[PDB]
C-alpha cells in the first residue's frame, strides 16, 4: 500500500490462474463439530467434511479465518469453431517444424505481398517470393509462424 | 549632471526622469529654460501615443435644466481611467461642452488640445476625446452605469423617478430606437430582402415565405425600439405600455458605452512572452512548491519582454488564464499579467489568477508614472500579500543617482498603501538586455528571481490546515453505524480523533471511529484523498450534503457576510437581463445550494451582465464558512456568477 | 393523488388537477393531428392506420416538398397503438432467429471459405488483413488491466438478477449478481481487491434475451447480460471508446456524422450507409479473424455464449454479442471502421472520411459500392433502400437532410391521452414548424386548433424552447403565470408526480466509494466549485402528474 488498485488487481486475477478454473480461493467461516464451512464467495458457502484436516491422531490444526481451496460445481459446445481448426492451426506448427508443405489458397493482394488460406487459417505471402482464380490451391512451405499472435508467414517455391 | 537641481526638474510635470536631465544637458543650469523646449518638445511625444489603440477611457454626462451632454474620453489602460490626473481632464472637458453647448467635437478637440498633450506627455498613453452629443427635451435624466456607460433620456409629462428608470433600462438593452415605427421605413426594407432569400431558399410558398418573413421582422424590429423591449425592470410589460400607463412620452435618448466600434485587439501575453524567449532527489521534484505571480506597470515600460528575459534566463542557467510558467532550484512559479484592473478582479474572484506576490515594473529613464499610484493600489485592493519591484531599462539611465531617487519614489509610493517600502525589494536590472546575453544584466534577472524565492513566501499548503472534509452524503450501514464521503479539503482526520458536524443545522460533535476507502481500509485521512469516515454515536438524520466535518472548533458557522462578485456576460452563458435591490438567488458552497439575498452597494441600484460588484449577502441556513471561500451563484442549476467571501459578520 | 378536493384553490392546485385531466376525444387523435397536418401542407391525407407505416417518400421535387412528404413517411411510422393485429414481438424473434442463422452461414464461411459461392473472396479477404493490421496497431496486442478497470462500472440498466426498479448501481453493488464461467476470474479477482464482500449470486452461461419497441412494425430483440460480465464488458467498451479517438471517431458525438450528413446532402461526395440487424450480425469468425487474440480471448471471457429466451428455449450464440452488451457498440465501431478505413486505403480514398457511429456510417460514395461487397462477405446485410450514395437526400445519427435543408421528421409514438402528452405533440410540431419563433402558417393553424383541446389554463401557459416539454412553448414573457420574484422568474411545468422507495444504503455506500476510487479559459474555474455528484436516491414514477416551479430566461 500502495500498490494501486488496478495494481492489485492484476496480481490477483494472475494468481487466479494459477489454479484450475474448478478451485476457488475461499475463507473458512465457522467450524462445527463435525463440518467446516469455507466461503468462497458464493451465495451457499461450502461445507467440508472436518474429519480430513485432522492430524495423525485426532483434532484439527486449522481455524476460522484461512483460506482453503474447495471445488465449484461443474454444473453443468461452439459448434461453429468446432469445423475443425484447432488441429488446422497444430497442422501448420507440426509441418514448420518437419520443414514440410501444406495446402493452401492465395485469395488476394495485400501491402507486403498476398494472403494466403491453408485450412482456414490466414497466413503471409512475402511475394518476394499469373493467377488467379478461383483462388487456386498451392503447396507452400512455412517459414514464420507467430504462435502467440496467430500470425504465419509461407513461402511459395 | 547636476542631480539634485533634475529632481526638482520633474515637477511640475512627471517627465522621464532622463527626458529631465536631457533637457538640461541642453540648455544647462536654466530650469525654466529646460521646462519650456520640455514643454513643446512634448507635442511629438503626443503624436507618437497617436499609434496605440485606446479603447479604454470614461464616459461623462452632465444636465443644466432642459439641455444635456454626453461625452467620451478615451485613455490605453483603465488605470489611467481611474487616475486623477486623467478624470480631472475629462470634467473639465464636460464643463466646456455644457457650458457653451459645444456639440462638433472638433471644436472640442482643438479647445482642449494643449491640455491634453500636456497631459499626455506625463502619463505617457493615448488620450483622447472621443465624440460629444447634446440631448434636449421637457425632461432630461441621465444614468451612468459605472464609468463605461452613461445615457440621456427625454420625455414628456414623466417624473424623474420614471426618466431614470427609462435610463437605467436604455443602458442594459441598447435599444435604437424610440418606437418600431422609428426604424428606418427603407433601411429595413434591406434586411427584409435578407430574409426573403432565407426563406425562398427552401422554400415556398409565395404567401408563406413572406408572411413568414414579414412575421419575423415585426420581431425583430421591437427587439430594437425602446417602445417593443420588455422593460427590465419589469420584463412583463414593455417600456411603450410602461410610457402609456404614466401617460408619458420618450422624446429621444443617446447611450455612450466606452470603446464602442473600436477594434477590440484581442492580446495573447503568453504568445508575446514566449515568441520573445530564447532569442530525497525524486520526491523533492513532485513537493517543489507553486507560487503565482504577476507584472503590473505601465504599457511602454515592457512588463512582456521583463518577462521574456525571466523565462530565457532561467532556461539558460537551470536548464527549464494566458499565463507563463519558469522555474528555479527551490519552486515553480506561474506568472500572469494585469492589463487591467477590472480584468484581475474578475479573475481574481473566479479562481483564474490568484497571485502570491505581484511585480511592479517602473522604467528608470520614466520614474514612477501618475497611474503607478493606481496600479500600486489594485495590489491593494485584492489582498497582493508582497510587492517586488523591477527596475527595467537601467542601462540608459547615466546617472547613479537618478537610479536611487527613483527607488525613494518607489519606495514612498508603496508606503503610502501600507506596503513596507523600506523594505520592498527592488533590483536595479534591464530587461531588454538580458535577452542578448549580457552577463552584468543577466545577472540581475537572476537577482530578481532569488527575490520572489526569498520575498514571496511558499504559501500554506492545504495538508497544514485544520482538517475540513465538505459532506456529499450520508450512509447508515446496518450492523457498524454512520458514515458520511467526501474528499478530504484541507488537514488529516484519524481514527479516534473527534470532530464537528458544522453548517446548516446547529453544529454538534462526533468521534472519528474509521477511515474507509474502496481499495482498504486506512488509518487516516490525507488532504485530497476521497473517503469514508465513520462516526460514533450520530445518526444519518442528523447529517446531510452541505454540511462539513471539521476539527472541533476550526470553522464556524455564519449566515450573514461581505463578497466580492463576478457576474457572468450574456456570451458567458449567464444572465439575459439585469438584476436590482432584492436579487434572491442561489449561492452554492462546496457541495449544495443556499438560498441568500443581496444589499448592494450605496450608489449601485442595478447590476448588469459582467459587472463586478461587492455585495452583503444573507443566507436562509447557516454555512461552514471563513473569509476566501469561494462560491457560484446559481439560478436553478445555471451558474450565473460567482463569489469569494471577503468578510464574515453577525 | 391529493388533492381534488374544493379545498385550495392555489394557481398550482388548479394546474396539477388540470394536469391530471384526460382528452376526451373520439378515435384516433395522434391520426387526427397527422391527418389535418398533411392537409394544412396539401398533402392526401392517411387512407387507413394501415397506410401509416407504409407509405413511402419521394426523393424528389423542392426541398419543401420533400420535408412535408418525408414528416407523412415518417410521423406515424413509430406509433405505439395501432390495432392491425400485427405481433410486433413475433417479427422481432423472427428476425432475430434469422441474423443468427446468417452468422451460422458466415461463420462457416469465414472460418473456411467455399470458393464455389457467390462472394468476392480476393477483395474481401485482402481487406480483413489490412484491417486486422490497423486494428491490432490501434489497440495493442492485450487491452490494459488497469484502463479496463478505469471504466469498469455498472449500468443503470436491468440484468439477469435484476429488474429495472432494482437498476440502479446501488443495487448491483447490493445484491450479489451473476456471471458465466468464463469471467468469473475477474469477479474474484475483484473480491480480493476490496474489503467490502464483493460477492457472485449464480454462476452461469446464459443471458436473457428479450424485446423492446422499435416501431410499429416490429419491437427489437435485446440482451439482458449478467450482472459481473456487464460490469467488465463496460470496461473494455472503455478502453475501446478511448482508442478509437484515433481514427477521428468520438462516439460521445454525434454531431460529427451529422454535419457530415448535412455536407453529403450538398456535395454529394459523402454518402451515408445504412445496415440491416448489424448489431445482431457480429459474427465469432469475423471477430476470431480481426481482433488481435490477447483481445479476442477477454471477449470471449465476458461474453455470453448461450440465452435464454421467453420462451424457456436457450440458444447458443453464433453470434459474438448483442445489442445489449457492455462492448457491443464500441466493437461494431471498431469493426466498420476499419473495414471501412481499409476500403479506402485499397482504392487510393482518404481513409480519414471514414466516420463511425456504431451501426451508422459515413463514407465517401466512391467506396460504397467496394464496401458493400465487403459487408456481404463478413456477414453484414447492406440495406439499399437507407443507404445514399448519391442523391439530395443524407441521414445520419437522427438528421435528415435533404440538398442542405434540415428535413428532420417528429414522431408521434404514443396515444396522446393525457394533456402532458398532448403538449409534446403540440411542442415536436411546433420545433418542426417553427424558424427562430417564427410560425409556418400551414401548420400554424393546426397546432392552434388541436391546443384548444388543452385545458383553458394549460392553453397560455409557455415556457421558453429548451426547458422541456412539461408546458407549450413559447414566448414566456406573457405567461399570466410566471412569477418574477427575486428578478428570476419562474414557471410552473408539469412533471411526473413520484413516490419515494428506500435505497440500499450499504449498496449506495460502496457505489460511492467505488466513483470516487475509479478517478474560454476563465468561465472554467468557476465550474470547479460545483460538485458534480449526485447523492443516490431512488424514486417511483406513479403516472400522476405534479407541478413544480422552474427558473426561466426570456431568449431575447
Amino acid at each position: 500500500g500502495t500498490e494501486s488498485f488496478a495494481q492489485l488487481f492484476e496480481e490477483s486475477l494472475k494468481e487466479i490462474e494459477t489454479r484450475p478454473g474448478s478451485i476457488v480461493r475461499g475463507v473458512v467461516v465457522a467450524i462445527d463439530k463435525d463440518v467446516v464451512l469455507v466461503d468462497a464467495g458464493l451465495k451457499s458457502e461450502s461445507a467440508i467434511p472436518a474429519e480430513q484436516f485432522k492430524n495423525a491422531q485426532g483434532e484439527l490444526e486449522i481455524q476460522v479465518g484461512d483460506e482453503v481451496d474447495v471445488a465449484l460445481d461443474a454444473v453443468e459446445l461452439l459448434s461453429r469453431e468446432k469445423a475443425k481448426r484447432h488441429e488446422a492451426w497444430i497442422t501448420l506448427e507440426k509441418a514448420y517444424e518437419d520443414a514440410e508443405t501444406v495446402t493452401g489458397v492465395i485469395n488476394g493482394k495485400v501491402k507486403g505481398g498476398f494472403t494466403v488460406e491453408l485450412n482456414g487459417i490466414r497466413a503471409f505471402l512475402p511475394g518476394s517470393l499469373t493467377l488467379h482464380l478461383e483462388g487456386k490451391e498451392l503447396e507452400f512451405k512455412v517459414i514464420k509462424l507467430d504462435q502467440k499472435r496467430n500470425n504465419v508467414v509461407v513461402s511459395r517455391r | 549632471i547636476t542631480a539634485s537641481l533634475v529632481k526638482e526638474l520633474r515637477e511640475r510635470t512627471g517627465a522621464g526622469m532622463m527626458d529631465c536631465k536631457k533637457a538640461l544637458t541642453e540648455a544647462n543650469g536654466d530650469i525654466e529654460l529646460a521646462i519650456e523646449n520640455m514643454r513643446k518638445s512634448g507635442a511629438i511625444k503626443a503624436a507618437k501615443k497617436a499609434g496605440n489603440v485606446a479603447a479604454d477611457g470614461v464616459i461623462k454626462t452632465k444636465i443644466d435644466g432642459n439641455y444635456g451632454i454626453i461625452l467620451e474620453v478615451n485613455c490605453q489602460t483603465d488605470f489611467v481611467a481611474k487616475d486623477a490626473g486623467f478624470q480631472a481632464f475629462a470634467d473639465k472637458v464636460l464643463d466646456a461642452a455644457v457650458a457653451g453647448k459645444i456639440t462638433d467635437v472638433e471644436v472640442l478637440k482643438a479647445q482642449f488640445e494643449e491640455e491634453r498633450v500636456a497631459l499626455v506627455a506625463k502619463i505617457g498613453e493615448n488620450i483622447n476625446i472621443r465624440r460629444v452629443a447634446a440631448l434636449e427635451g421637457d425632461v432630461l435624466g441621465s444614468y451612468q452605469h459605472g464609468a463605461r456607460i452613461g445615457v440621456l433620456v427625454a420625455a414628456k409629462g414623466a417624473d424623474e423617478e420614471l426618466v431614470k428608470h427609462i435610463a437605467m433600462h436604455v443602458a442594459a438593452s441598447k435599444p435604437e430606437f424610440i418606437k418600431p415605427e422609428d426604424v428606418s421605413a427603407e433601411v429595413v426594407e434591406k434586411e427584409y430582402q435578407v430574409q426573403l432569400d432565407i426563406a425562398m431558399q427552401s422554400g415556398k410558398p409565395k404567401e408563406i415565405a413572406e408572411k413568414m418573413v414579414e412575421g419575423r421582422m415585426k420581431k425583430f424590429t421591437g427587439e430594437v425600439s425602446l417602445t417593443g423591449q420588455p422593460f427590465v425592470m419589469e420584463p412583463s410589460k414593455t417600456v411603450g405600455q410602461l410610457l402609456k400607463e404614466h401617460n408619458a412620452e420618450v422624446t429621444g435618448f443617446i447611450r455612450f458605452e466606452v470603446g464602442e466600434g473600436i477594434e477590440k485587439v484581442e492580446t495573447d501575453f503568453a504568445a508575446e512572452v514566449a515568441a520573445m524567449s530564447k532569442q530525497s532527489k525524486e520526491k523533492f521534484e513532485r513537493t517543489k512548491p507553486h507560487v503565482n505571480v504577476g507584472t503590473i506597470g505601465h504599457v511602454d515600460h515592457g512588463k512582456t519582454t521583463l518577462t521574456a528575459a525571466i523565462t530565457t534566463v532561467l532556461a539558460k542557467t537551470y536548464g527549464g488564464t494566458s499565463h507563463v510558467e519558469y522555474d528555479t532550484p527551490t519552486r515553480h512559479y506561474a506568472h500572469v499579467d494585469c492589463p487591467g484592473h477590472a480584468d484581475y478582479v474578475k479573475n481574481m474572484i473566479t479562481g483564474a489568477a490568484q497571485m502570491d506576490g505581484a511585480i511592479l515594473v517602473v522604467a528608470a529613464t520614466d520614474g514612477p508614472m501618475p497611474q503607478t499610484r493606481e496600479h500600486i493600489l489594485l495590489g491593494r485592493q485584492v489582498g497582493v500579500p508582497y510587492i517586488i519591484v523591477f527596475l527595467n531599462k537601467c542601462d540608459m539611465v547615466d546617472d547613479e543617482e537618478l537610479l536611487e531617487l527613483v527607488e525613494m519614489e518607489v519606495r514612498e509610493l508603496l508606503s503610502q498603501y501600507d506596503f513596507p517600502g523600506d523594505d520592498t525589494p527592488i533590483v536595479r536590472g534591464s530587461a531588454l538586455k538580458a535577452l542578448e546575453g549580457d552577463a552584468e544584466w543577466e545577472a540581475k534577472i537572476l537577482e530578481l528571481a532569488g527575490f520572489l524565492d526569498s520575498y514571496i513566501p511558499e504559501p500554506e499548503r492545504a495538508i497544514d490546515k485544520p482538517f475540513l472534509l465538505p459532506i456529499e452524503d450520508v450512509f447508515s450501514i446496518s450492523g457498524r453505524g454512520t458514515v458520511v464521503t467526501g474528499r478530504v479539503e484541507r488537514g488529516i482526520i484519524k481514527v479516534g480523533e473527534e470532530v464537528e458536524i458544522v453548517g446548516i443545522k446547529e453544529t454538534q460533535k462526533s468521534t472519528c471511529t474509521g477511515v474507509e476507502m474502496f481499495r482498504k481500509l486506512l488509518d487516516e485521512g490525507r488532504a485530497g484523498e476521497n473517503v469514508g469516515v465513520l462516526l460514533r454515536g450520530i445518526k444519518r438524520e442528523e447529517i446531510e450534503r452541505g454540511q462539513v466535518l471539521a476539527k472541533p472548533g476550526t470553522i464556524k458557522p455564519h449566515t450573514k457576510f461581505e463578497s466580492e462578485v463576478y457576474i457572468l456576460s450574456k456570451d458567458e452563458g449567464g444572465r439575459h437581463t439585469p438584476f436590482f435591490k432584492g436579487y434572491r438567488p442561489q449561492f452554492y458552497f462546496r457541495t449544495t445550494d443556499v438560498t441568500g439575498t443581496i444589499e448592494l452597494p450605496e450608489g449601485v441600484e442595478m447590476v448588469m451582465p459582467g459587472d463586478n460588484i461587492k455585495m452583503v449577502v444573507t443566507l436562509i441556513h447557516p454555512i461552514a464558512m471563513d473569509d476566501g471561500l469561494r462560491f457560484a451563484i446559481r439560478e436553478g442549476g445555471r451558474t450565473v456568477g460567482a463569489g469569494v467571501v471577503a468578510k464574515v459578520l453577525s | 393523488m391529493s388533492k381534488t378536493a374544493s379545498s385550495r384553490n392555489s394557481l398550482s392546485a388548479q394546474l396539477r388537477r388540470a394536469a391530471n385531466t384526460r382528452i376526451e376525444v373520439e378515435g384516433n387523435l395522434a391520426l387526427s393531428i397527422a391527418n389535418d397536418l398533411l392537409l394544412a401542407y396539401g398533402q392526401s391525407p392517411f387512407n387507413s392506420e394501415a397506410e401509416c407505416i407504409s407509405f413511402s417518400p419521394r426523393f424528389d421535387g423542392t426541398p419543401d416538398d420533400f420535408r412535408i412528404n418525408y414528416l407523412k413517411a415518417e410521423i406515424m411510422s413509430k406509433y405505439d397503438d395501432f390495432s392491425l393485429g400485427i405481433d410486433t414481438e413475433a417479427v422481432a424473434w423472427e428476425k432475430f432467429l434469422a441474423a443468427e442463422a446468417e452468422c451460422a452461414l458466415t461463420n462457416a464461411r469465414l472460418y473456411r471459405p467455399d470458393y464455389s459461392e457467390d462472394f468476392n473472396f480476393s477483395l474481401g479477404e485482402s481487406c480483413i488483413h489490412m484491417a486486422r493490421r490497423k486494428i491490432a496497431k490501434l489497440i495493442g496486442d492485450v487491452p490494459s488491466v488497469e484502463g479496463m478497470l478505469r471504466h469498469c462500472r455498472f449500468s443503470g440498466g436491468a440484468t439477469t438478477t435484476n429488474n429495472r426498479s432494482y437498476g440502479h448501481p446501488s443495487f448491483k453493488f447490493a445484491l450479489p449478481q451473476a456471471c458465466t464461467p468464463r469471467a468469473l476470474k475477474y469477479v474474484l479477482a475483484l473480491r480480493a481487491s476490496t474489503h467490502f464482500d464483493t460477492r457472485i449470486s449464480d454462476i452461469s452461461p446464459f443471458n436473457k434475451a428479450v424485446t423492446v419497441p422499435k416501431n410499429s412494425k416490429t419491437d427489437r430483440c435485446i440482451a439482458i447480460e449478467p450482472g459481473w460480465n456487464m460490469f467488465f464488458q463496460l470496461g473494455i467498451g472503455g478502453i475501446l471508446r478511448d482508442r478509437l479517438r484515433c481514427w477521428g471517431i468520438d462516439l460521445n458525438d454525434q454531431t460529427i456524422n451529422q454535419r457530415r450528413a448535412h455536407e453529403g446532402s450538398v456535395t454529394n461526395n459523402l454518402a451515408t450507409v445504412d445496415l440491416s440487424a448489424a448489431s445482431d450480425s457480429i459474427s465469432l469468425a469475423l471477430c476470431e479473424l480481426l481482433l488481435p487474440p490477447g483481445w479476442f480471448e477477454v471477449l470471449m471471457d465476458l461474453r455470453s455464449p448461450k440465452g435464454r429466451l421467453p420462451d424457456g428455449s436457450v440458444v447458443t450464440y453464433e453470434k459474438i454479442s448483442s445489442m445489449g452488451n457492455g462492448y457491443t457498440f464500441e466493437l461494431e465501431s471498431l469493426i466498420f471502421a476499419s473495414l471501412a478505413r481499409s476500403v479506402c486505403e485499397i482504392l487510393d480514398l482518404d481513409s480519414s472520411e471514414v466516420t463511425v457511429y456504431g451501426d451508422d456510417i459515413i463514407l465517401p460514395s466512391c467506396a460504397v459500392p467496394a464496401l458493400r461487397e465487403v459487408f456481404k462477405y463478413v456477414g453484414f446485410t447492406t440495406n439499399t433502400k437507407k443507404t445514399f450514395s448519391e442523391g439530395p437526400f443524407r441521414e445520419s445519427c437522427g438528421k435528415h437532410y435533404y440538398s442542405g435543408v434540415d428535413v428532420t421528421p417528429f414522431y408521434i409514438r404514443h396515444r396522446i391521452v393525457s394533456p402532458a402528452d398532448l403538449i409534446l405533440v403540440l411542442n415536436n410540431l411546433y420545433r418542426w414548424a417553427t424558424i427562430d419563433g417564427v410560425w409556418d402558417p400551414r401548420a400554424h393553424s393546426v397546432y392552434l386548433k388541436y391546443r384548444k383541446l388543452l385545458p383553458k389554463q394549460l392553453q397560455r401557459n409557455t415556457i421558453p424552447d429548451g426547458y422541456g416539454d412539461g408546458a407549450l412553448v413559447g414566448s414566456v414573457l406573457i405567461n399570466p403565470f410566471a412569477k418574477n420574484r427575486g428578478w428570476i422568474r419562474y414557471v410552473p411545468v408539469i412533471t411526473d408526480h413520484t413516490r419515494d422507495r428506500e435505497r440500499a444504503e450499504l449498496g449506495s455506500y460502496l457505489y460511492d466509494l467505488f466513483s470516487r476510487c475509479l478517478s474560454s479559459a476563465d468561465l472554467f474555474a468557476i465550474d470547479q466549485l460545483i460538485c458534480r455528484s449526485n447523492p443516490t436516491k431512488i424514486s417511483r414514477s406513479t403516472g400522476k402528474f405534479d407541478i413544480q416551479y422552474i427558473a426561466c430566461s426570456s431568449r431575447v
